[PDB]
RNA sequence: GGACAUGGGUUAGUCGAUCCUAAGAGAUAGGGAAGCUCCGUAUGAAAGGCACGAUUUUUCGUGCCUAUCGAGGGAAUCCGGUUAAUAUUCCGGAACCAGAAGGUGGAAUACGGCAACGUAAAUGAAGUUGGAGACGUCGGCGGGAGCCCUG
RNA sequence: GAGUUCAGCGCCUCAUGCUGAAUCCGGUGCGCUCUCGACGGCCAAAAUCCAACGGAAG
């Protein structure tokens, strides 16, 4: 639930929250991996002149999870939990392309009723850099 | 024929003419029309091998079925999961009397009748068993097969010769002949693919420099050449050289698992991108046809070794069954073509159809679901 | 040679943007539009935009090099710029207090003819047959529209005289075929020279404008039209044998006259017939449409002198009138509804009056412009470029009504 | 042969958005150009007008109480040309009951003895004359107004019309315009529901949209069939 | 005979120039000078175009950015053969570059690895930034080629 | 299939072709020339091209 951001790879400056840890260890990733979902192109900012399907359009976001190291990550004081987000990181969604298709699929509409509610619109709004 | 009564549709209707007002939009669309004279773009144009819907339903694996083979015969099916029991079916009756447990990634039996030993890979360590349910003389001959990867020498757990390999081991396949064992472990960098021969009773791994993930391997089945499919491409070897062969590109973002026919010309892959590419030697290293037809990630596709049919297996739910027939000539180009299309296949987790397999005689495929469920479409 | 530089020839070339045509030419945007209405002139889409646009990719309309260098040696450009100066120097006059040389500027005003717009145009007159449906439809409208600040008074009169001149040569020529109804108006349509002319009629009515429509347009293409009808009268009069323009007076058009203002100094199916107008029918679509085919046609004095007949007179065959009550009812003019009439029109047939009668419920009318699975699994899998979606759009529509007023005949049945 | 008409290259996103900036600037304008000035030569105009009223008032009413009664017509029509600031209050009641309370408002009247009188009283301020059938007709079907449930409607639909004319035998426009031009028993209710038109003077060619105080030279009083004319550059 | 007499001979998308600037020359804006002329080139120069828009009073509104000559710099072709005198030019054979449109197919409604990085594709306006071009000299070492030496 | 060197033939002939083959295996450098690359020090500009940031447009 900790924010976290990438500062290596092509997700570089890309805020994640940890739905899953692996920092014990894996045969996959032999150092402090995570298993982290996180939002690639933010949400543009909607204009209430704009129409409903250019609201929508504009207010789309497109999420990502990935597995990187606690090195590769950088820890944040903030933090964003979600029911829909604790228990569907495992290694079968990440094994099985479909599956995690879905987990993104599902992690962009809690992402987006997440940025619709208004709430973790620091998370939302893309960093500068 | 929108006016004052028409039984067209019921915009309105109106009694008569008193009743009809005066059009409000008149003036407004004879505007819009005003601006289609000068503002719209003027661009001109020019304006059968049956096989059936499954019958027998084999249940017992309590999880997902990891991978499902059948043996040299035919008549004996040996599948394993995550749930660490393995169950063996017959054919026939669909019995599970080879119930013996003893998380199996993959299981397939060897390519000698003659050696009935199946090679179950669990984790990192694969391990080489002759079920007593095959006869003693097979027993025997297999244990002689063996009797990089250290090799070792229970409810009738006669284990021959267990390999444990620095990574979880992911593809396995047999030779021809069966004394060589290939294993695909896409964790590994340096040892991702390790070959092991059972008569020397080692493993080497046949890249001096490995770089990549491979996602499956096989041998070609006319000639002494492996074909390693990795993420992105599939690279051919041929091992009496040790040197490059043929590099075909799937064009995916990942690559799922590969199949050949048993003239060793003609392929069909499958590709994590939802992708089914049917390729051939003879024609181009690029795919000679491409499909798309899972609406989820192509798992994997199997072509039957003698029936001219090909199935494709994916975690929608939905396999694919194709009718193909290859020519030798030169100008017969192989005609390929869906057969049918399998649904009504539970799916959990976003996961459906995982392992499909095709039975030795007949056009039968043997599918295993992830709820434990196999469905054998005779 | 050198090397050829990026954007030198092709579609980065031939296609040049709304504001370089506006630079080349010189003009401001809305005299560039006044020239691109009179002419023909429309944006053309690039096949490939960003190759057309400079490596750029905002949207942007596009125009042919070969049109824009037509427009800088139309001669009425400069008839542009000469109002230009025309105005200013009768700003100059009423500045000064010359309350005589504004007179007499405003008297020599610059103008500008569209004689040679029409030929260049339209060569052949039946390429004027074709495209003028626009303009029958366009100054009909203008006829019943309460004269604004934007639109003058003259205009609206200029509508109104080539409109009764047009309504005159259909009924001289007879060569109205079908009239349509709908709460758009009165579909009307007929055939000149072989081709066809549609257009549709307002409701003369106390309509409204509903302040958006931008008037500056609307009264370039009345400059255009108006100087069309001229002309295309002009040459059906001189075919016909009439003199055009007919000649119009001036008293009875101030009485509500209609076409009898001006004379003209299945064609016969309603050859042999005698139709009076009630005083609450649309007397101006029906005067027209009845004299169309032969009908001998009087009206009630309110809606306009010029009646050939009285009320009394007993020989019209059918007292229209869609009035609910019907006091001093006559004889031998069976009375029947409007719909009667151009439901005999579209079918060219006498139509049953009863059923039309007055109080009876009315007839519709009708609009006269008005193995499997693997056969239909190969090719939506195994070809390229994906015509197979023709189908799903195509026939989906079509396939979707045709079931639903299929279902409408069995659900109606049910009722009854 | 098939010249595929696309969406117009007009961005509505920036249209409207320029239209909603346009009305945002107009009416600040409005908010803006406020409490101007008063020279001191207006108040005597206006007291030299007000005296120059009075008196006509004066002599038209006694010694004058004698109509010439326009005949040949039951029906006229009057429009107000202009009005007096600081209005004299005879004069401000009596337009208020021709219906007359804005400028540029017409008015069908009833020709008789009253009706006259009361267009003689306030006759530097009206143009009235004799509409002929035409000029009447194209009045209703173009500014016809009506007053249903009391609001500001447009005469745009025969329903409306029965609905709150049924009770008189007014079904349709066309028996509106009959009729006022007959003048029959309903003439009154008619006229009660006749919403008063508005014949703002049109301004078309350069000259008029630039010389002052331009009304197309109306003057006041009598102008026989002069007001069809008008009507018909009017209408 | 290089003498005269009489004829013939130089073939280029790929080789050079034409394309650029350097030091400077240098017209113009200007200013001197009775005058030919002189000074001046950043100079108290109104010194060049971009986008937007149902068309804005049917008379253009709104917003942004600030010469020229002059030789080292520079995209792209080799082989074999051919004449009295010609070759990266001619011939025969084989490629490369730039530019141009539409057409087909492929994908399209980008990707994996902790990583450096990689693929057949894989939006980018105004505005902002960088690299290459485009760089001093000497000495030794490694790699290769050719000549020469040698079986 | 070119070229090079041998052996042979074609014949009044501008017949100037035709037939065979080989055209191979190596090594060496305080040599000489040039090229590239890892070090040690001693102390041009313009033309032209590419990429990034950036997020207007759908």
């Amino acid at each position: 639930g900790k924010v976290a951001l990438i500062t290596r790879g092509r997700f570089a400056g890309k805020k994640v929250v940890i739905l899953q840890a692996i920092d014990q260890g894996s045969k996959s990733h032999p150092f402090g991996h995570a298993v982290v979902a996180g939002v690639e192109r933010y949400p543009l900012k909607v204009t209430k002149s704009m129409g409903a399907k250019r609201i929508a359009r504009r207010s789309r976001v497109k999420p990502f999870i990935k597995v990187v190291n606690y090195n590769h990550l950088m820890p944040t004081r903030y933090a964003l939990e979600l029911d829909n987000l604790k228990g569907l990181i495992t290694a079968d969604t990440f094994k099985e392309p479909t599956q995690r298709s879905a987990a993104r699929k599902t992690v962009k509409k809690t992402f987006e009723e997440k940025y619709q509610s208004g709430k973790s619109a620091w998370f939302f709004t893309p960093l500068r850099f | 024929e929108e006016s004052y009564n028409p039984p067209e549709e019921y915009p309105k209707k109106y009694k008569s003419l008193r009743v009809v007002p005066a059009y409000s939009n008149l003036i407004k669309e004879k505007f819009e029309r005003c601006l289609d004279l000068y503002l719209a773009p003027r661009v001109r144009r020019t304006k059968r091998p049956f096989p059936t819907r499954c019958t027998n339903v084999f249940i017992g694996h309590k999880g997902r079925v990891r991978c499902l083979s059948v043996h040299v015969s035919g008549n004996w099916l040996a599948s394993g999961g995550d749930d660490g029991v393995l169950r063996i079916w017959e054919v026939m009756t669909g019995r599970c009397v080879w119930k013996c447990s003893l998380i199996i990634q993959s299981l397939a039996w060897g390519p000698l009748s003659d050696s009935p030993v199946l090679a179950v890979a669990v984790d990192e360590t694969v391990y080489f068993i002759t079920p007593p349910i095959f006869s003693d003389e097979q027993i025997e001959a297999s244990k002689e097969l063996f009797t990089s990867a250290i090799w070792r020498r229970l409810h009738g757990g006669i284990v021959h010769a267990t390999v444990s390999t620095p990574s979880s081991i992911k593809s396995l396949s047999w030779h021809r002949r069966g004394d060589y064992l290939a294993t695909s472990s896409p964790t590994s960098s340096s040892q991702a693919v390790l070959i092991h021969q059972l008569s020397r009773g080692a493993s080497q791994s046949p890249f001096s420099k490995s770089k990549g993930s491979v996602q499956a391997v096989t041998f070609h089945p006319t000639m002494p050449y492996l074909l390693v499919a990795t993420q992105r491409y599939v690279r051919i070897y041929n091992l009496v050289k040790q040197e490059l062969v043929k590099t075909l590109l799937t064009g995916v973002k990942w690559v799922s698992s590969l199949s050949v026919h048993s003239s060793g010309d003609h392929v069909i892959i499958g590709s994590y991108d939802k992708r089914l590419c049917w390729f051939d030697l003879d024609f181009s290293s690029k795919p000679y046809k491409n499909l798309r037809y899972h609406s989820r990630a192509l798992r994997d596709v199997s072509y039957h070794p003698s029936l001219p049919l090909f199935c494709s297996g994916s975690d929608d739910g939905d396999v694919q069954v194709f009718h193909g027939r290859v020519y030798s000539d030169l100008l017969a180009n192989p005609l390929i073509v869906p057969l049918k299309i399998l649904r009504n296949h539970k799916v959990v987790d976003n996961v459906g159809v995982l392992s499909t397999c095709w039975h030795p005689k007949e056009a039968w495929l043997f599918s295993a679901g992830a709820g434990g469920e196999i469905r054998m479409w005779t | 040679a050198r090397v050829k530089q990026k954007g030198k020839a092709g579609a980065a070339r031939i296609y040049i943007t709304r504001n370089q045509a506006l630079k080349k030419l010189q003009l401001t945007l809305a005299d560039f539009r006044r020239i691109c209405i009179l002419k023909g002139v429309y944006p053309r889409e690039p096949k490939n935009k960003k190759k057309a646009n400079k490596g750029s990719t905002a949207p942007v309309t596009f125009y042919y090099t070969k049109d824009i260098q037509y427009l800088l040696h139309e001669p009425i450009v400069q008839k542009f710029r000469e109002y230009k100066v025309f105005a200013r120097k009768l700003s100059k006059a009423l500045g000064k207090g010359e309350l005589e040389t504004a007179k007499r500027l405003e008297a020599r005003k610059p103008t500008y003819s569209l004689d040679h717009i029409i030929k260049e145009r339209y060569p052949t007159f039946h390429d004027a047959l074709k495209d003028i449906d626009d303009a029958l439809s366009m100054l009909f409208l203008f006829s019943t529209m309460p004269v604004t600040d934007k639109i003058g008074a003259a205009t609206v009169a200029n509508c109104e005289r080539l409109c009764a001149e047009f309504q005159h040569y259909v009924i001289r020529s007879n060569s109205l075929r079908k009239a349509f109804l709908s709460i758009k108006g009165i579909y009307y349509q007929a055939e000149i020279f072989g081709e066809q002319i549609t257009w549709i009629v307002p409701y003369k009515f106390a309509q409204s404008v509903p302040t958006d429509v931008d008037f500056r347009i609307m009264h370039t293409f009345l400059e255009f039209y108006q100087a069309l009808m001229g002309f295309v009268n002009f040459k059906l009069y001189n075919t016909l044998g009439l003199r055009y323009p007919p000649k119009i007076d001036v008293a009875k058009s101030e009485s509500a006259a209609g076409l009898a203002a001006y004379e003209l100094e299945n064609t016969s199916l309603f050859s042999n017939f005698t139709f009076f107008l009630s005083r609450e029918v649309p007397r101006f679509s029906l005067e027209f449409v009845i004299r169309a085919f032969g009908g001998k046609v009087g009206w009630d004095p309110i809606l306009g002198s010029g009646s050939p007949f009285s009320e009394s007179d007993p020989v019209i065959t059918h007292h229209i009138c869609d009035r609910p009550h019907i006091s001093q009812k006559y004889e031998g003019r069976i009375y029947i509804q409007p719909q009667w009439v151009y439901d005999s029109i579209n079918k060219g047939i006498l139509e049953r009056t009863d059923l039309y009668a007055c109080g009876a419920t009315l007839p519709p009318h009708l609009s006269p412009f008005v193995e499997e699975k693997e056969a239909k699994e190969l090719s939506k899998m195994m070809m390229s470029n994906k015509q197979r979606k023709l189908y799903s759009k195509l026939k989906n529509e079509n396939s979707k009504n045709e079931n639903y007023n299929n279902a409408l005949r069995n659900r109606k049945r049910d009722i009854e | 042969p098939e010249v595929l008409l696309k969406k117009r290259k007009v961005n509505e996103r920036t249209r409207k958005e320029r239209v909603e900036q346009a009305i945002a600037k107009k009416e600040a304008q409005k908010k803006n150009r406020k409490e101007t000035f008063k020279r001191a030569e207006t108040f005597i105009n206006n007291y030299r007008q007000r005296e120059r009223e009075r008196i006509r008032l004066n002599r038209s009413a006694k010694n004058k109480g004698d109509i010439f009664v326009p005949d040949e017509t039951k029906l006229l029509f009057v429009i107000r040309i202009a009005g007096v600031k600081n209005m004299p209050p005879k004069i401000r009641k009596v337009l208020r009951l021709l219906r007359l309370s804005r400028i540029n408002n017409a008015v069908f009247v009833r020709n008789n003895k009253a009706v006259a009188q009361m267009l003689r009283i306030v006759e530097p301020y009206v143009m009235y004359g004799i509409p002929n059938l035409h000029s009447v007709r194209e009045l209703i079907y173009k500014r016809g107004f009506g007053k249903i449930n009391g609001q500001r409607i447009a005469l745009s639909d025969n329903a409306l019309i029965e609905e709150a004319l049924g009770k008189y035998d007014v079904i349709s426009i066309e028996d509106i315009i009959h009729e006022i031009y007959n003048v029959g028993s309903h003439f009154k209710e008619v006229t009660k529901f006749l919403w008063p038109f508005t014949l703002t003077p049109v301004k078309h060619s350069l000259m008029e949209k630039k010389v002052k105080h331009f009304n197309e030279g109306r003057k006041a009083g009598y102008c026989g069939e002069e007001i069809n004319e008008l009507i018909k550059k009017q209408v």
